[PDB]
């Protein structure tokens, strides 16, 4: 592809520049190029990949929600709202497919540390979840199952291999709880997971790490905020 | 109000 | 082009949806499609065109400035910063060329009301000005002359045909003054134009229009703010 | 600080 001729180190460098310039589509392209070199990503590099694609898909989800709301309200009319919602939807699905493709073809492996394996399986769950937000019919049930299965595998590893305050473990649990509440229509499972996650993190607060405690405490608060919203 | 997921924070 | 099969009214409708969804590249593409139908744009439609392209080029300018600043600071080093700055620059120039192409091929005419003629010539000045921000050498002198000539023609029409509080007249004068200060390195001309514009608007304040006085008074304040900055 | 130009509002 388009990044084939560029050195890995140069792609990482340009991803960082694109982040500074708030050029997230470019950032995502650079990081895809870096992934396709076929070497593992470090923690910091996984962050770049994550930030880039989350920004791109986040803009699409926000746009999709606006248009879907106009559409639903207009179904209480020409084809234009539906057409444009479908256009944005198609682009969103394409970005999710790209991410899921990278995860499957390059990033998800049996080897590597717990952090990397959990992070990538969390990411697989997230991008299936984003597909599930716009899916209908047959496709939707399948997508939801794929999301659940990725999250559950990530959860199994995180509980065995990571401290209960680890930010990836916490972020995974937060996102899985959101899946349960918003996607799978299982509020009780959502509440239970979020409560267990928060309580176990507090009980072993001493496991906070010097280099990530700010991220941990932020996710702990987001768990508490959802618990307040859901009860 | 949607549930909050993991933020895109560096 | 890609919007050739879509009805004009549908393109306008979708531009409005894209604006609501903050999808400004889409908005710009829809409005380009509408322009290419070859009918005049109304005031409201000119607004959609303006908002869309200004958002797109605004993001590119902001990104270019970040990268240019990193570049200058790194020249106190591999090629990556320069390469990526050039990439963003090339895209920005592409957008300006698109806009200038639309203005020349479709929108700038001898006929039509004063508002439309002034608006399009102002827009021509602005997009040459954006080209001038990133230009060098012979290309730059040509670009600056083109910007000045567009603005001056717009000014001549506005002073003959529009009240001194008209928001297009004021916005043109504001932007031409910025050209003088930031591009043409003529602070005295900038100050003089901004002062004259503000004072003449105040002197004939009674010409404010019921449907645009909020825009007028906003530009008047921006003239004052620049005058405070420049003195 | 850069001079302010016409904003992208209406
Ligand atoms: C070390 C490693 O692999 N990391 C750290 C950063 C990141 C990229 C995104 N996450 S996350 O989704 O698990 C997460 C995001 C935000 C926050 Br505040 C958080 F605690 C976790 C892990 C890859
Ligand atoms: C009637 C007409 O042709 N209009 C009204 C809106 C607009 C689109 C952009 N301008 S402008 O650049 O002259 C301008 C922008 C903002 C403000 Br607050 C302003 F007063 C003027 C005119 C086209
Ligand atoms: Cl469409
Ligand atoms: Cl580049
Ligand atoms: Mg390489
Ligand atoms: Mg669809
Ligand atoms: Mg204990
Ligand atoms: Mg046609
Ligand atoms: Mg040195
Ligand atoms: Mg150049
Ligand atoms: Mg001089």
């Amino acid at each position: 592809g388009a990044m084939g001729s560029m050195e890995r180190a140069s792609l990482i460098q340009k991803a960082k520049l694109a982040e500074q310039a708030e050029r997230y589509e470019d950032m995502a392209a650079f990081m895809k190029g870096a992934v396709e070199k076929g070497e593992e990503l470090s923690c910091e590099e996984r962050n770049l990949l994550s930030v880039a694609y989350k920004n791109v898909v986040g803009g699409q989800r926000a746009a999709w929600r606006v248009l879907s709301s106009i559409e639903q309200k207009s179904n209480e009319k020409g084809p234009e709202v539906r057409e444009y919602r479908e256009k944005v939807e198609t682009e969103l699905q394409g970005v999710c497919d790209t991410v899921l493709g990278l995860l499957d073809s390059h990033l998800i492996k049996e080897a590597g540390d717990a952090e990397s394996r959990v992070f990538y399986l969390k990411m697989k769950g997230d991008y299936y979840r984003y597909l599930a937000e716009v899916a209908t019919g047959d496709d939707k049930k399948r997508i939801i199952d794929s999301a659940r299965s990725a999250y559950q595998e990530a959860m199994d590893i995180s509980k065995k291999e990571m401290p209960p305050t680890n930010p990836i473990r916490l972020g995974l649990a937060l996102n899985f709880s959101v899946f349960h509440y918003e996607i799978a229509n299982s509020p009780e499972e959502a509440i239970s997971l979020a409560k267990t996650t928060f309580d176990e993190a507090m009980a072993d607060l001493h496991t906070l790490s010097e280099d990530s405690y700010k991220d941990s405490t932020l996710i702990m608060q987001l768990l508490r905020d959802n618990l307040t919203l859901w009860t | 109000i949607r549930s909050t997921s993991t933020p895109n924070v560096h």
